[PDB]
C-alpha cells in the first residue's frame, strides 16, 4: 500500500503584498519515503530554500516542510512542485 | 561458544602481541575485558556489531580490529608490566538491549617483565605420608611442592597408575611468595592427596605429581648458562 | 551509572544458606546480572532482573529492589563447589555495563569428627584434620613458607578434612606457632 | 506541566533508489526533533540545541555505536520478514518506541513495528505480549515471547526508563517545551455561493500546536457540518490552524488553558 502526499501551500502570516513572508509547502501522508520537492516562483525553480528533514507520524507514513522568504505581489504566481512513486509526472499546486 | 587464545603468554616491555577471539554463536557484540585483583572488570574495548569497533574505560595501550562477525582480536602496541593481568573476551547477541548476557571465554592470563632473566621452572617434589598418620587415622596423605617458579603460571595435577585422579585432591587455590618483601618474588605451590592406609601400602600404586608449567616460547632468545625456562611439564613421584 | 557495592568476601558453612548482596548507584536501570566465576575460570552467566521480585534457579535465587537500589544472590542448601566469587553488574542509561569488585565466597566444610594433629613428611609439616572454626595464620618469619587451609573431600569414604602446609630450611612443633591451634592437637 | 511524548522512530529500506538511506532512526520530545541518525552519516548526532549544549560527547558517542548495531539488527530483520512473505525488491521496515506524561501525572508507553508502512506488531506491556496482525507477524511474536527477560526489559523501559529520559528533555528545553504562544483568532465572513454565507474561523501564531476549535450555534454545538484545517507548522516554532460552516453563531477556541470565543 502505497500513499501519496498531501501537498498543502500557504504564507508563514495572513499575506499583504509589498510586505515580506515566508512561503511554506507541507507535504505530508506519503508512503514511501522518496520524495522531491521545489518552491516555484512564476514556474522557475527557487534556489535559496530551507526545509526539514523527513518527519514520522504514527501512522507509519512521513512529512516534510519546505520554505522560502519571499515579498508577495499581484504579479507573481508561486506554486510548489512534487514527485512521488505514486504520482506518474511532478505535481505543481499553486499558492493561493 | 567462544574461543580465545592464548590461555598463557610471557613478554619482555616494548613487544607487541596479539589476543585472538573468536565465537561461533552468531553474536554481533564483541568485548575485551581485564581483570585485576580488587575490582571489578574493566572494559578495554568494544564492537557492537560487525563494522565498528570504540573504547571503553581503559584503551591506552591497546588496539583492536574486529576482522568479521566471528573475530575480534586485541593488540597490544608495546608491552608495559602494568599490562600484565587476566584478558577476558566476551560475546553477547546484541548490545542496547537490557536482558543479553555475556559469554566469557577462558582467559588470558599475561606476564609483562622488563627482562626474561627470572623466568623459571619449578622444582616438584612429592612427600610420602607419616607413619603416625596411618596409625592415627587409617589415612595416607601425600603433599605435592612445587617452588621457584615464575611467573605464577602453573596447573598441578595428581595421577595414580597413569590415571588422572580429583578425589581426596586439594590445590591452593592460589601460591604464595618465597620473597614476599620482593617484585619478582618467585613462586610456591602445594597440593594434597588422600588415599586410604591400604591403598598407600600396596606397592603396586604409583602416584605421580604432575606439574604444568607456562614460559618462554620457541622464539625467545636465550643467552644464560642454564637452560631455556620453556613451557615444560615437571614431575615428582612416590610408589606404596 | 557510577557505583557498585558488593562484599569483599563472605564465610557460611556448608548444608547452609548466604546472602550476597549488591547495592548500585547508577545514571539509568537496565538490569542487574549476577555472575560466578570460579577461581582461574570465566564468569558464567547466573541471572538477570530488571523489575521488583525474586527468580529461583534451583538453589540459586536472586532478588530486586529498583527502589532500595538493591539485589541479592540467595544460595541455599549449601555445597562446597559453591566456593568461588560472585559478581554483580548493572546496566546503566547507555546499556553500559558497571561491574562490582566481586564477592568471594568461602564454604566451611562440616566437620563430623575432628581430630587436630601436626605430621611431618619426607622437609614438611602438616595440620590437618581440624574442625572448620581454626584459623591458620601465615608465617612472620623469612625462610618459613606456610598455606591457607584446604578442603580435600574423599568422595569413596563420603569424608572431608581441612590441612595447613609448612616448610622450611624449623621445628615441626614450632610450625604453627603464629596461628591459633586446638588444645587436643596431636603431636608425635 | 501539560502532556509530554518522547518518541523514537526507526525506518529500514531494502534495495534503496540513489540517494535514500537504507536505515533512519530520529528521535522527537513533543513534535520537536531532538535526535538524528543515518546509515549515509553514520553519527547520532542532536537536532535541537538544547540536546547539543546539555549532553557531553559521551553520549553521542555512545549512541553512534548502538545505532550502527541498531542499523544491522534491522537490515536483518526485514530480510526475513521479505522471506516469510516471498517478497523482492524495495520493501520498508518502521519501528516507533515512546511514552507519555499526563497532566494528571499518569504515564502510557508503547512499541509498535510496521511492515510496508501497515502495523505489523504491537507491544503490550501489560499481559507482556506482542500482537501480531497475520501469520507472518504471528511466527516473529512467537520467538519475541520466548526471551521473558527481554518482555520485562521492554516494560521497565517503557515505564521507568522513557518517562526519566523525557523529564530530563522537558527540563533541558524548557524554553522551547513548556512556553505558550496564546493564539491570534479571526471570524473572516463571506457571500459565497448565491444564498450561502461562509464563515471561517482562522487561529495562527499559537504554541503548543494543541489546539480545540468549535463552532456553536446560540451557545449549544452546531449539528451542522464543520470542515476543519490542518494544524500546520508556520515554520517559526508556531502553527495555524481553521474551523469554516455556513448559514446566534460563535467560534469557541481552547489553548493552554484558556478560553476564547468569537460571536458572529
Ligand atoms: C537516546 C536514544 N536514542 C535512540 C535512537 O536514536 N533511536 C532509537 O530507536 N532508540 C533510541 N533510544 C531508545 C531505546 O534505548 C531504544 O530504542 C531501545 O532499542 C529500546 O529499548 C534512546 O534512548
Amino acid at each position: 500500500i502505497q500513499r501519496t502526499p498531501k501537498i498543502q501551500v500557504y504564507s508563514r502570516h495572513p499575506a499583504e503584498n509589498g510586505k515580506s513572508n515566508f512561503l511554506n509547502c507541507y507535504v505530508s501522508g506519503f508512503h514511501p519515503s522518496d520524495i522531491e520537492v521545489d518552491l516555484l516562483k512564476n514556474g522557475e525553480r527557487i534556489e535559496k530554500v530551507e526545509h526539514s528533514d523527513l518527519s514520522f507520524s504514527k501512522d507509519w507514513s512521513f512529512y516534510l516542510l519546505y520554505y522560502t522568504e519571499f515579498t508577495p505581489t499581484e504579479k507573481d504566481e508561486y506554486a510548489c512542485r512534487v514527485n512521488h512513486v505514486t504520482l506518474s509526472q511532478p505535481k505543481i499546486v499553486k499558492w493561493d | 561458544g567462544v574461543t580465545q587464545t592464548p590461555k598463557f603468554q610471557v613478554l619482555k616491555t616494548g613487544q607487541s602481541m596479539t589476543l585472538q577471539c573468536a565465537q561461533d554463536m552468531n553474536h554481533n557484540s564483541m568485548y575485551w575485558y581485564r581483570q585485576d585483583p580488587g575490582m571489578g572488570l574493566r572494559l578495554i574495548y568494544y564492537s557492537a556489531s560487525e563494522g565498528t569497533t570504540d573504547k571503553g574505560e581503559v584503551p591506552n595501550g591497546y588496539n583492536v580490529s574486529r576482522l568479521n562477525k566471528r573475530e575480534f582480536s586485541l593488540r597490544l602496541e608495546s608491552a608495559a608490566p602494568s599490562q600484565t593481568s587476566v584478558y577476558f573476551c566476551a560475546s553477547s547477541v546484541w548490545t542496547g538491549e537490557g536482558s543479553g548476557e555475556l559469554f566469557f571465554g577462558e582467559g588470558s592470563r599475561l606476564t609483562v617483565l622488563e627482562d626474561l632473566k627470572n623466568v623459571f621452572p619449578p622444582e616438584v617434589a612429592v612427600f610420602e605420608p607419616s607413619e603416625a598418620e596411618i596409625s592415627h587415622t587409617q589415612k595416607a596423605t601425600l603433599v605435592c611442592l612445587a617452588t621457584g617458579f615464575y611467573p605464577d603460571h602453573v596447573e598441578l595435577s595428581w595421577w595414580v597408575n597413569g590415571k588422572e585422579v580429583h578425589s581426596g585432591v586439594c590445590t591452593d587455590p592460589q601460591p604464595l611468595k618465597e620473597q614476599p618483601a620482593l617484585n619478582d618474588s618467585r613462586y610456591a605451590l602445594s597440593s594434597r592427596l588422600r588415599v586410604s592406609a591400604t591403598f598407600w601400602q600396596n606397592p603396586r600404586n604409583h602416584f605421580r605429581c604432575q606439574v604444568q608449567f607456562y614460559g618462554l616460547s620457541e622464539n625467545d632468545e636465550w643467552t644464560q648458562d642454564r637452560a631455556k625456562p620453556v613451557t615444560q611439564i615437571v614431575s615428582a613421584e612416590a610408589w606404596g | 551509572g557510577q557505583n557498585i557495592d558488593q562484599p569483599t568476601e563472605m564465610t557460611a558453612t556448608e548444608g547452609a544458606i548466604v546472602q550476597i548482596n549488591c547495592t548500585y548507584q547508577t545514571s539509568g536501570f537496565n538490569g542487574l546480572f549476577w555472575y560466578q566465576q570460579h577461581a582461574g575460570e570465566a564468569p558464567t552467566f547466573l541471572s538477570y532482573n530488571v523489575l521488583d521480585g525474586l527468580e529461583e534457579k534451583g538453589r540459586f535465587s536472586s532478588f530486586l529492589s529498583r527502589s532500595k537500589g538493591y539485589s541479592y544472590l540467595l544460595l541455599k542448601e549449601l555445597q562446597m563447589k559453591d566456593s568461588a566469587s560472585y559478581l554483580c553488574a548493572v546496566k546503566d542509561s547507555n546499556y553500559q555495563l558497571i561491574w562490582g569488585a566481586g564477592t568471594k565466597l568461602i564454604i566451611k566444610p562440616d566437620i563430623q569428627n575432628p581430630d587436630p594433629a601436626v605430621y611431618q613428611l619426607r622437609s614438611v609439616c602438616l595440620f590437618t584434620d581440624f574442625d572448620s572454626q581454626t584459623n591458620v595464620s601465615q608465617s612472620k618469619d623469612s625462610d618459613v613458607y606456610i598455606t591457607d587451609k584446604c578442603v580435600l573431600d574423599m568422595r569413596s569414604m563420603d569424608f572431608k578434612s581441612n590441612s595447613a602446609v609448612a616448610w622450611s630450611n624449623f621445628a615441626c612443633a614450632n610450625a604453627f606457632n603464629n596461628s591459633i591451634i586446638p588444645e587436643d592437637t596431636f603431636f608425635p | 506541566m501539560r502532556t509530554h511524548s518522547l518518541r523514537y522512530f526507526r525506518l529500514g529500506v531494502s534495495d534503496p533508489i540513489h540517494g535514500v538511506p537504507e536505515f533512519i532512526s530520529v528521535g522527537y520530545v513533543d513534535s520537536h526533533p531532538i535526535t538524528t541518525y543515518d546509515s549515509v552519516t553514520r553519527q547520532a548526532e542532536p537536532r535541537a540545541p538544547w540536546m547539543a549544549e546539555n549532553l557531553a560527547p559521551d553520549h553521542w558517542e555512545r549512541y553512534t555505536q548502538l545505532l550502527r548495531g541498531w542499523q544491522q539488527m534491522f537490515k536483518v530483520e526485514l530480510k526475513r520478514l521479505q522471506r516469510h512473505y516471498n517478497h523482492s525488491g524495495s520493501h520498508t521496515y518502521q519501528r516507533m518506541i515512546g511514552c507519555e506524561l499526563l497532566e494528571d501525572g499518569s504515564t502510557t508507553g508503547f512499541l509498535q513495528y510496521a511492515y510496508d508502512g501497515q502495523d505489523f506488531l504491537i507491544f503490550n506491556k501489560d499481559t507482556l505480549s506482542w500482537l501480531a496482525v497475520d501469520n507472518v507477524a504471528h511466527t516473529i511474536k512467537q520467538a519475541w515471547e520466548a526471551n521473558q527477560h527481554e518482555l520485562l526489559y521492554q516494560k521497565n523501559w517503557l515505564e521507568e526508563e522513557c518517562i526519566a529520559w523525557l523529564k530530563r528533555f522537558l527540563e533541558y528545553g524548557k524554553d522551547t517545551l513548556q512556553r505558550t504562544e496564546p493564539p491570534l483568532v479571526r471570524v473572516n465572513r463571506k457571500e459565497t455561493f448565491p444564498g450561502v454565507t461562509a464563515l471561517f474561523c482562522k487561529a495562527h501564531g499559537f504554541y503548543p500546536p494543541e489546539i480545540y476549535m468549535t463552532w456553536m450555534k446560540n451557545g449549544e454545538e452546531i449539528v451542522q457540518e464543520i470542515d476543519y484545517g490542518d494544524i500546520l507548522p508556520s515554520g517559526d516554532g508556531t502553527y495555524q490552524a481553521w474551523a469554516s460552516i455556513e448559514l446566534l453563531y460563535s467560534c469557541h477556541v481552547e489553548h493552554s488553558g484558556v478560553h476564547m470565543v468569537l460571536q458572529v
